[PDB]
Parts: C-alpha cells; sequence; structure tokens
C-alpha cells in the first residue's frame, strides 16, 4: 500500500507539475508578443502610448485561467504553482526579453508601463507576498532605460539580482549604446561614447563584482 | 430531563424529586448563564466598536445637510444587529433573537445616550442644524422594539440643551417627513427587524 | 506518394494513418529512397 | 423559422434595448454590461420557443 | 444550480417553496446569483475607470434585480428570509470593495462617482451602503486624488 | 436545438460535443464564406454589407450566449470591416475627385 | 501522448531532469520560497534557449501549447487524484489491516 500510495503521490507531483509548466509556458509563450512587437522603436516613436495587445491577452487568459483554476481545484496547490512559476517566469521573462533591438527613450516608458501592468497582473493574482519582480525587473529594465554609465556602476553595486549580467550589462550597454548607435545617421555613430563604453566595457562593465571581466 | 425524571419516577417510587437533584439543572442554569452571556458579551464588545463611528466626526462641527438618514452611528450598528438576528433566527427562533434583541436595544440605547452629554450644549460643534440630525437618527431606532427602551430613547431626546424646549418636540414632529423618507430608503434592509 | 509538394496533409488523411505516426511524411520509408530530403521533420 | 425567431428576438428586441439604454453611460456598449442589464422581460426566449 | 435563465430559476424556486424548503431554496438561489455575477465578471482591467464602472453596474444592478426577484418570489415570506437576503447583499458589497482594493496596486475619483451613484441605485430599493465606501475612502485615501 | 441536452446520451464529452460541431462547421464553411465574402467582396458592396454585419454580429453575439465562437466571429467580421474600409476608402475622395475637378 | 508523432510537446520536453528533478524539489513543499531562478530560468529557459525569446524568435505562442480542452482534462484529473489521495490513502491502518 506504500508502493500504491507512493505511486499516487508520484501522479500528484507529475500532474501539478504539468499544470505549473502549463501556466509558466503560457507566460513564456505570451512574452513572444514582443517577438515581434513590430520594431520596438529607436530612441523614440513619440507618441508612444500603449500597450502591446498580446500582453493584454496574457493578462486576460492568465486572469481567467486563475479564475477557473480557483474554481475546480483546492487553494494551496494553486497558490503554490501560480506563485512560484508566475513570479519566476515573470523575472526571467524580462531577462531574456531584454535581448530585443535598438531602444526607445519613449518606448522605455512604453515597455516600462506594460511591465508595470503585468506587475499589476501577477500582483492581481497575488501581491501581499514578495511581488518583487515588479521591483527587480522594473528597476532593471528601467535600469536598461537608464543610460548613465555612472548608474551602471552604481546600480549593480547595490541591487539587481541580475545573473545574466553578461547579457544584462551588455544590454544596458546596448541601451545607452542603442541610444548612441542611432543618435545620428550616415553613422549612427562614431562609437566615442562607446569608446567610453569600450573603456567602460572594461570599467563600468568589467569591474563585474570582483569577477572583473564583463 | 424533567420528563426523563418524571418518567424516571416510574418503577422508581423514590419520591420523584428533591429538586436539589436539579442543582444539575441549576448547573444548567449556570451553563445557560455561561452560554448566552458568552455571545452577548462579544456582540456587545462588537457594539463597543459602535463608539468608533459616532464619536469620530459624528455630532462634530456638523452641518449635516438633510441626509435622511446618514446615521452611520445607527446604520452599521443596526446592520450587525440584523446580521446576528439574521444568521440565527431559523433554528434558534424566538431564542435570544428576541431576548438578545431586547438587550441589544438596551446596550444600544445606553451606550448611545452617553454621547450626547459631552455635546450637551446642543449645537456642538456645528449642530444647530444637526440638532435635527441627532433628532433624526434618534428617531431611527423606532423600528419594532419595546417601550421602556423607547422611554430611555425619549429620555435621550431631552438629553442635550435643546432637547429641553417643546419647540424641539413639535419641531421634530414637523421633521417627521425626512424620517419617512429614510423609512422607504432605506426600507428593505432593516425591514427584517420588524 | 510523399513528394516535395504532396507530403503533409494527404499523409494526414483519414485512413492515411495506415502510414506511420512519425512515418506519415516518411510513408515511402518503405521504398528505396525514404522521403526526398528530410523525411523526419514532423515528430518534433 | 427558429433562427428568425431568435434573431427576431435579439435584433428586434434586444439591440433596441441596449441602444435604447446607455443613454446613461456612453460606450462601453453591446457587451457584458448590456448582457447584464438586459435582462428584461422578453429575456424569456430559450425555454420552449425552438425546443 | 445550472440555469443562466430566469424561468426555470423562478419556477423551481417557487417549487422548492412548494415543497417547503424555503431557506435552503433562497440560499441556493443567492448562490446562483453569486456564481452568476462571478462569471459575469469574467468578461473584460483593460484600464481602470471603465473597469470599475463596469464592475459596479454588474454587481449592484444584479443585486437590485435580485431584490425584485425576492419580493416577487417570497410573497409574504416575512422578515427572516429578508434578513438572509441582507446577509448576501452585505457580503457582495464587501466583495466589491475587495475587488476595488484588489487593484489599488500601482486612481481617479470618477470611479467613485460611478460607485456611489449605483449604490444610491440600491437606495432606489432602499439599502444604504455608502458609509462602507466612506470608511473605504477614509482608510484608502492615497490614490483617490 | 442541439444543446437542449438533458445530458448526456453520448456521453462525450460531458457537455462537450456541440463545441466540436459548430467548431467544425465553422472550419469547413469558413474558407467557403471567406471567398464568398472576398470574391464576392465586390459582391458584398457598400450597401447592405452593413446589413450583412448587422445580420452577422448579432448572430455572432447571441451564440450560446457564447461557446467557442472565435475564429469565424472575430476573423470573418474583422475582414468584413476591412472590406468596408476598402470600399468606403475608394468610395472616399477618389470618388470625390469631382471636387478635384 | 508521447509517442511524439507528430508534436514538439515542449511541455513534455520540459519534463526533463534535473529540471524535472529539481522541479520535484520545486514540488517538495513546493519549493518553500527557494524558487530558484537558477532552476526556473535554467531549465525553463534551457529548452527555451532555442531562440531564446528571441529575438526574433523561432518559438512558442501557439507553437504547441496544450489546448483548453486538454487543460480542462488535466485540471479535472488532478482534482480527481486530489480527491483520491485523502480518501484512499488514509486507510493504511498499520500494517496489513
Amino acid at each position: 500500500k506504500f508502493d500504491e500510495t507512493i505511486d499516487g503521490f508520484k501522479t500528484l507531483k507529475f500532474k501539478l507539475i504539468t499544470i505549473l509548466r502549463f501556466n509558466i509556458r503560457a507566460l513564456c509563450i505570451y512574452d513572444i508578443g514582443s517577438f515581434f512587437q513590430n520594431t520596438k522603436i529607436w530612441n523614440m516613436d513619440v507618441g508612444s502610448i500603449e500597450l502591446d495587445q498580446n500582453i493584454a491577452s496574457l493578462i486576460s487568459e492568465l486572469r481567467r485561467t486563475e479564475s477557473k483554476l480557483k474554481q475546480q481545484l483546492p487553494e494551496k496547490e494553486k497558490n503554490s504553482i501560480f506563485i512560484g512559476l508566475d513570479i519566476v517566469n515573470n523575472y526571467a521573462l524580462i531577462k531574456g526579453a531584454k535581448s530585443i533591438k535598438v531602444l526607445n527613450h519613449n518606448g522605455i516608458k512604453k515597455m516600462l508601463r506594460n511591465v508595470n501592468v503585468l506587475q499589476h497582473a501577477y500582483r492581481n493574482l497575488s501581491s501581499e507576498p514578495s511581488k518583487i519582480n515588479m521591483n527587480v525587473t522594473m528597476n532593471f529594465y528601467s535600469l536598461c532605460g537608464s543610460s548613465e554609465a555612472e548608474l551602471f556602476e552604481y546600480i549593480k553595486d547595490n541591487e539587481l539580482p541580475h545573473c545574466s549580467v553578461e547579457d544584462l550589462k551588455t544590454i544596458l550597454r546596448l541601451q545607452f549604446s542603442e541610444e548612441m548607435h542611432r543618435q545620428l545617421k550616415r553613422k549612427e555613430q562614431s562609437k566615442e561614447g562607446a569608446r567610453t563604453k569600450i573603456g567602460k566595457l572594461k570599467s563600468k562593465l568589467n569591474a563585474v563584482h570582483t569577477a572583473n571581466e564583463k | 430531563a424533567f420528563p426523563n425524571i418524571l418518567q424516571y419516577f416510574d418503577d422508581a417510587f423514590e419520591w420523584n424529586l428533591a429538586s436539589k437533584n436539579l442543582e444539575l439543572f441549576s448547573l444548567l442554569s449556570k451553563m445557560e448563564s455561561s452560554i448566552f452571556g458568552n455571545y452577548l458579551s462579544d456582540l456587545k464588545i462588537n457594539l463597543r466598536d459602535t463608539l468608533e463611528e459616532k464619536f469620530h466626526e459624528i455630532n462634530w462641527p456638523m452641518y449635516t445637510s438633510n441626509s435622511f438618514r446618514v446615521g452611520d452611528y445607527i446604520i452599521e450598528a443596526l446592520m450587525i444587529l440584523i446580521v446576528v438576528h439574521s444568521e440565527c433566527f431559523r433554528i434558534g427562533p424566538q431564542l435570544i433573537h428576541k431576548i438578545l434583541i431586547e438587550t441589544q436595544i438596551f446596550i444600544a440605547r445606553y451606550l448611545f445616550e452617553a454621547f450626547k452629554p459631552y455635546v450637551g450644549n446642543l449645537s456642538n460643534d456645528g449642530s444647530l442644524q444637526i440638532i435635527v440630525d441627532l433628532e433624526f437618527f434618534q428617531k431611527v431606532m423606532g423600528p419594532l422594539l419595546e417601550k421602556d427602551t423607547e422611554a430611555t430613547l425619549r429620555a435621550c431626546l431631552q438629553n442635550c440643551f435643546q432637547n429641553d424646549t417643546n419647540r424641539l418636540q413639535k419641531c421634530i414632529n414637523e421633521i417627521n417627513p425626512i424620517v419617512s423618507a429614510n423609512l422607504k430608503r432605506t426600507a428593505i434592509q432593516f425591514a427584517a427587524f420588524s | 506518394t510523399v513528394q516535395p509538394e504532396l507530403l503533409e496533409s494527404l499523409t494526414k488523411e483519414g485512413h492515411l494513418a495506415d502510414i506511420g505516426r512519425d512515418i506519415i511524411q516518411s510513408y515511402i520509408s518503405n521504398r528505396e529512397d525514404f522521403n526526398h530530403d528530410n523525411f523526419i521533420n514532423s515528430v518534433k | 423559422v427558429g433562427q428568425e425567431f431568435v434573431a427576431i428576438y435579439e435584433n428586434e428586441l434586444l439591440p433596441q434595448w441596449l441602444e435604447t439604454r446607455s443613454k446613461m453611460k456612453l460606450t462601453n456598449f453591446k457587451f457584458n454590461s448590456p448582457i447584464e442589464i438586459s435582462m428584461r422581460d422578453e429575456s424569456f426566449l430559450a425555454k420552449l420557443n425552438l425546443g | 444550480l445550472s440555469s443562466n435563465e430566469i424561468v426555470h430559476l423562478k419556477s423551481g424556486t417557487e417549487n422548492m417553496i412548494k415543497l417547503g424548503l424555503p431557506e435552503q431554496a433562497l440560499d441556493l438561489f443567492l448562490q446562483n446569483r453569486s456564481n452568476f455575477i462571478q462569471d459575469l465578471i469574467l468578461q473584460i482591467v483593460d484600464n481602470p475607470t471603465n473597469y470599475l464602472t463596469q464592475l459596479a453596474v454588474i454587481r449592484f444592478q444584479t443585486i437590485k434585480k435580485t431584490v425584485e426577484d425576492f419580493q416577487d418570489i417570497f410573497k409574504e415570506l416575512g422578515a427572516k428570509i429578508s434578513s438572509i437576503l441582507v446577509d448576501w447583499c452585505s457580503d457582495e458589497v464587501d466583495n466589491h470593495f475587495k475587488l476595488i482594493d484588489k487593484q489599488l496596486l500601482n486612481l481617479s475619483p470618477g470611479s467613485i462617482k460611478s460607485s456611489r451613484k449605483q449604490i444610491d441605485g440600491l437606495k432606489a430599493v432602499g439599502l444604504d451602503f455608502v458609509y462602507k465606501l466612506d470608511e473605504f475612502i477614509k482608510k484608502n485615501s492615497d490614490k483617490i486624488r | 436545438d442541439i444543446n437542449l441536452n438533458k445530458a448526456t446520451e453520448f456521453i462525450l464529452v460531458d457537455n462537450n460535443y456541440n463545441s466540436t460541431n459548430e467548431f467544425w462547421d465553422g472550419l469547413m464553411d469558413r474558407l467557403s464564406p471567406y471567398l464568398s465574402y472576398f470574391i464576392d467582396e465586390k459582391l458584398k458592396t457598400e450597401e447592405d454589407m452593413i446589413k450583412l454585419k448587422d445580420f452577422l454580429c448579432i448572430y455572432v453575439a447571441i451564440l450560446e450566449n457564447f461557446k467557442l465562437n472565435i475564429e469565424p466571429l472575430y476573423k470573418i467580421l474583422v475582414s468584413i470591416f476591412e472590406k468596408f474600409c476598402s470600399v468606403s476608402l475608394r468610395a472616399f475622395d477618389d470618388e470625390f475627385q469631382i471636387l478635384l475637378n | 501522448g508521447t509517442s511524439d508523432r507528430h508534436l514538439t510537446r515542449k511541455i513534455i520536453t520540459a519534463w526533463l531532469q534535473n529540471g524535472i528533478l529539481m522541479d520535484q524539489e520545486q514540488k517538495i513543499l513546493n519549493g518553500d520560497e527557494t524558487l530558484f531562478h537558477e532552476e526556473s530560468i535554467e531549465l525553463f529557459k534551457e529548452i527555451p534557449h532555442f531562440y531564446q525569446a528571441g529575438k526574433g524568435l523561432s518559438k512558442s505562442d501557439l507553437f504547441n501549447n496544450l489546448t483548453l480542452d486538454t487543460i480542462l482534462q488535466f485540471s479535472a484529473s488532478v482534482l480527481w487524484i486530489l480527491n483520491w489521495l485523502p480518501g484512499l490513502k488514509k486507510a493504511i491502518n498499520i500494517d496489513e489491516v
């Protein structure tokens, strides 16, 4: 009876595992609304209002998915699968989501506002707990929208559990640079502030937390 | 257990009682004393938080421009009154639904009536008009209850400064129309207390 | 008869599941040549 | 005949109501709110009328 | 517990009264309107003031209709059954403010105008709940501006 | 009068069979109504095409009060609005180039 | 239904250890707030490194997610096993009774 109820437990972890993978892969599916988001703009597209409709779809079927999932099953498993898989895939969703394109200072506020909306969404699933991917990815993609190399040294000396700091630091580098690399046109650009980000690639980037190589 | 004692006097010609056996029943009396006095504690304790409404900014510098009623003093009070009398009137029908209803009119009326004292000067702090508002919410408690409760009610009608003239009496007898306006909106909520 | 223009849905017909479950496009893997340059792009 | 009774009921009666209403709130229309408010008499459609 | 319509709901409601199980009957009925309003919320935040206005219109309007359904169905069924209705009413009003606060998590007061107007819509059949919203304003006075 | 089911004499699925029915009749007759609204977009001219949508969106809407009515309902009437876009579009100031004249 | 034949069931592709194994360690309490972005980003982005997001994808959003029918199925049977394991895992009544 221990092999029996053991096997039933194995079906429980398999099944709830499959549900958590389903919601999480629905999210990572849904982040491909950015792929393509039809040329997330260069330095601006002002205006620049709103709101990347696929993300509203993600909020929608996320919301109804939690509605019916709260209908049928019991509470604690739903809070478990939804909590862990939702917040974590939100964070790494922003992380790989950084690898996009040339960047927009108004579109910083656009994708910022969208990211704040999805923070309000997974928050609307659960927010009393540590809904910190709001704070982490908001200050991290905002930190990408930040173009100060002094802030690039200052932040990540104080915050940002940003383990993709090779691509993250190379991406905010590619964001101050993505403002630089089409600041002019032909060139677009001279890479002189990216000579200061070649030096700051060695200095504001390759002083990388005593593993000074990025 | 009374009929179990009488039918327990069957073969049993003991006497039948000796109601010193019914010390147990007196124990039941004490158990009854512990029982309702438990719950009539906590509701009263919850009605103690009644004083969070009417002290805070009610009968304050109060214009009170003819909202009929606005008596959140009496509104949320009579709400949780009708919540308790709601959720227990079926099985415990004509239990302390009725008895705790009467005692709720009591503790209601007394912990009400000692708020008019500190604003006994009857315009505090803006209540020249809200004289008639405290007259109105004072008149709200005439739903279905008893008369000695209404005696202490009309005792609290004369509680403040004016509240001593008969001009207050016949004036509120003219102010009865807005009370009738509260007696249709809101009607169906506290209609259960009838 | 899965050629480079008639390999996907004619093999996905009703009784064309008498061809294989991953050998629908490779229904001529029963032949000399299997299915003409990448027979096996369906099961994944 | 049954379909003509159905779209008779909705197209003749219902959109007359939800365009007749709202009239309180602009747009926002033809949707969940008018689903909620209409809901009137002659909602009694689907009991027997084609079944 | 299954029909989105009125006629079976009306009918088997008064048939359940015709058995004489009225309290269970009303409770199931209120549960059907609970699940009803519940699932009516499932059609869509898109942006906030719209969403709140929507939400209030569903919940309060259906409660008011449910009151006419009540006095309709429970003809001379007294005070007690009405008190059970007051239970369900107050429940749902609290659930409304819970859904309001459920996204304060980031408002402009025209939302509140929608709400208080419709709550006075419940005062058309005579039930105040504005005071709960007054305490809601009181303890939630951050983004009301 | 399919989903009047005292359910179920199939029982497949436990009230999910008619979803497959109007699903599939959505699917097969979709591409036929496609060209029937595309060819036959010219034969869906800027006249009672408005009454075509008016006699479709009502029937897109009072559906079950919905059950899976998506790809026909959204995509089809979407393309109908694209047709009214193009028809009113060439019917716009190109057809008011008399004012250019 | 695996028997791949003919489907890149990326959910089932995401049924691969140690991501499935640490996912069972992330199913243990579940994870008890050690919800490792190491684990979550590693396994859940590992097969999904295939594009990755990205950019410019070759990836999901109707590329082989489970349908709503199969969702209501899986939700149904998981509700069933939850109702099973109390009622049928109770009676072990030590040790052959």
